[PDB]
RNA sequence: CGCCGUUCCGAAGGGACGGGCGAUGGCCUCCGUUGCCCUCAGCCGAUCGAAAGGGAGUCGGGUUCAGAUCCCCGAAUCCGGAGUGGCGGAGAUGGGCGCCGCGAGGCGUCCAGUGCGGUAACGCGACCGAUCCCGGAGAAGCCGGCGGGAGCCCCGGGGAGAGUUCUCUUUUCUUUGUGAAGGGCAGGGCGCCCUGGAAUGGGUUCGCCCCGAGAGAGGGGCCCGUGCCUUGGAAAGCGUCGCGGUUCCGGCGGCGUCCGGUGAGCUCUCGCUGGCCCUUGAAAAUCCGGGGGAGAGGGUGUAAAUCUCGCGCCGGGCCGUA
RNA sequence: AUCCGUAACUUCGGGAUAAGGAUUGGCUCUAAGGGCUGGCAGCCGACUUAGAACUGGUGCGGACCAGGGGAAUCCGACUGU
């Protein structure tokens, strides 16, 4: 597994035609956005809940989506 | 306590079947197999007893997954010979090749008087 | 303290093979096991690596010696009468 | 009596450049407050021109003439001196201890001693100069 | 019948960078393949020989009546291949002069460009190069002492469940996770660098031992980091309480998975230093670095040769496994 | 196990746990032996040793574990087989 420190670089990860999914997991301190490429699972980690919502919105299209309870 | 058992058919302690303890999500003591401990190179001068500096340690066929900057060092001889000895041979070199002239010119003008 | 009268060195060997064995190799047991002053650097580390075999630890060098001596009478006057036929050869 | 003089030519002992031929720019023997011991700056030859011979033809000759230059700044325990000396004029205004400041002028420094060595190189002159040690 | 012999009475190479002559094809542009000739060429011994030696790379969870590091879930990794082997990044993109413009910059020419930083140790994401040559790793005994890290044990508290309670016991018992791989940081080690120059010698260990061939003291560099944090990862596992189902569901919920101490302790491991030898404690496959510089690459761009860098694409057959 | 003590002979290493004595429980104390933070103060701690009182029907290495000793003679030096 990767960490991905900076939300452009996440959207870039993202947009990859290797992505094949993001799941997102909400805990008490942090949201996290998983990206399941061909080699790595790259994680975004975000303490801000507003910033997550607004990256939610952002992520492409077609790549698929989970949220994870 | 929990106690251990090998995960494989090598029931014997040797060289190649060495292990560490590891706990695991599950809460439990297994073996992990380690790998062997990989060694710097050894200076090509063959004198200075330590290894090299700025070189991975490790296994020989491990070098061949590595990039060449992780085994070597910006320097002639760099990632082969130490450091001290590649100034010495510097100096060897060039103090040794005066001397062809010193000695050279002296035969010269030994023979001019002859 | 002084913690043996005469043994020394050779009293590891306890009361076995005898006085004038002990004896005899005490002699060998000292040299052996002695640090000479190395002549290339000066440090006192010369010592044995096996027999015949004597490395300085600073200087790194090795040198041909005797068995139980860093080098022996024999070489010792060897070396001289080499030296001396080398002048005569060539005068 | 001193001898680290401008125009001396040097063998680089430590460093990416060991080995290297340069030549004394300028000498600090005393030293300053950010280098307190004594230090030169000194130009040199990066890369040596190759072997040339009557075999080849003029372009070969030429692309087998090109000097990959180096500037730098040496503790005098890192330099062995020689007995040659070297008097290309090197424009100081260019090459300086100011151009470890920004690369724009380390490119200028490094440009005006590919020149002048070039030139001089193709004059025969200071052969043993442009000759790599061979240790 | 055969036996000896294993480099010894042997024309023991069927290979190659490159060059020149042709022949065939194709994404027919020009490149492959292919035949011959030239050039270059020590290995010097076929072959077999280890399920404890050498030898790249897989771990956590779940799952069966019986198999699981092999099945399923998740997370990885080595090797090989693809130049129709794809995309980034590197090579890479600068300067002089002359015009135009207030400038930002734009045009025309002429030159450079097989990376860069550090005094150094050495560092940075790559960072051309063949025959040939040098070296490293694989690759090295036994014993002693000491130190670091772990697992376990022990001690003091918080929980959760259980035992005892005639009397006493804020009590006794159980249990109280986080893999590989990557990143960061402790810790350990250095016979690594720079300043400087030390007797009124000093530093220093359990022991030693170290210094003008550079000590103390300052400031750096490197190697291992199996320890901690982080991604993995709480979603899982476990404890306990409570609900459901066809009720043979990886069923669904609440809460918890917490805070410190200590040791010539035991086991494993990493490291430092010593002792012993008329004893000196494998070889090879395999991998790597360096020295050299035969060559190749483009003429300022639509940049090229090239890249041990980051992604991406394809595959891993055979036998054993209760 | 602690404390004391230990000969002949000797190849000066031994002999040697020579031989020979005394002590040992339980309980309550005393002293000494350290670390960290800021000749002192505070806060932490690890088992040890020595000494004393009291105490039991003299029992106390309470089970377990755990050398009898001395003086000589023959042979072989020894360890090893
Ligand atoms: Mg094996
Ligand atoms: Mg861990
Ligand atoms: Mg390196
Ligand atoms: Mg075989
Ligand atoms: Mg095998
Ligand atoms: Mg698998
Ligand atoms: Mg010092
Ligand atoms: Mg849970
Ligand atoms: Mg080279
Ligand atoms: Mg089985
Ligand atoms: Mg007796
Ligand atoms: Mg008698
Ligand atoms: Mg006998
Ligand atoms: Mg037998
Ligand atoms: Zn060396
Ligand atoms: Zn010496």
């Amino acid at each position: 597994p990767r960490k991905i420190e900076e939300i452009k670089d996440f959207l870039l990860t993202a947009r990859r035609k290797d992505a094949k999914s993001v799941k997102i997991k909400k805990n008490k301190d942090n949201v996290k956005f998983k990206v399941r490429c061909s080699r790595y699972l790259y994680t975004l980690v975000i303490t801000d809940k507003e910033k997550a919502e607004k990256l939610k919105q952002s992520l492409p299209p077609g790549l698929a989506v989970k949220e994870l309870k | 306590v929990q106690r251990l058992t090998y995960r494989r058919r090598l029931s014997y302690n040797t060289a190649s079947n060495k292990t560490r303890l590891s706990r695991t999500p599950g809460n439990r003591i297994v073996y992990l197999y380690t790998k062997k401990v990989g060694k710097a190179p050894k200076s090509a001068c063959g004198v200075c007893p330590g290894r090299l500096r700025g070189v991975r340690a490790v296994r020989p066929k491990v070098l061949m997954r590595l990039s060449k900057t992780k085994k070597h060092v910006s320097r002639a001889y760099g990632g082969s010979m130490c450091a001290k000895c590649v100034r010495d041979r510097i100096k060897r070199a060039f103090l040794i090749e005066e001397q062809k002239i010193v000695v050279k010119v002296l035969k010269a003008q030994a023979q001019s008087q002859k | 303290a002084k913690r043996t009268k005469k043994v020394g060195i050779v009293g590891k060997y306890g009361t076995r093979y005898g006085a004038s064995l002990r004896k005899m190799v005490k002699k060998i047991e000292i040299s052996q096991h002695a640090k000479y002053t190395c002549s290339f650097c000066g440090k006192t580390k010369m010592k044995r690596r096996a027999v015949g075999i004597w490395h300085c630890g600073s200087c790194m060098k090795t040198v041909a010696g005797g068995a139980w001596t860093y080098n022996t009478t024999s070489a010792v006057t060897v070396k001289s009468a080499i030296r001396r036929l080398k002048e005569l050869k060539d005068q | 009596g001193k001898f680290m003089k401008p125009g001396k030519v040097v063998l680089v002992l430590a460093g990416r450049y060991s080995g290297r031929k340069a030549v004394i720019v300028k000498n600090i023997d005393d030293g300053t407050s950010d280098r307190p011991y004594s230090h030169a700056l000194v130009a040199g030859i990066d890369r040596y021109p190759r072997k040339v011979t009557a075999a080849m033809g003029k372009k070969k000759i030429a692309k087998r003439s090109k000097i990959k230059s180096f500037v730098k700044v040496y503790n005098y325990n890192h330099l062995m001196p020689t007995r040659y000396s070297v008097d290309i004029p090197l424009d100081k205004t260019v090459v300086n201890k100011d151009v470890f400041r920004d690369p724009a002028l380390k490119r200028k420094a490094r440009r005006e001693a590919k020149v002048k060595f070039e030139e001089r190189y193709k004059t025969g002159k200071n052969k043993w100069f442009f000759q790599k040690l061979r240790f």
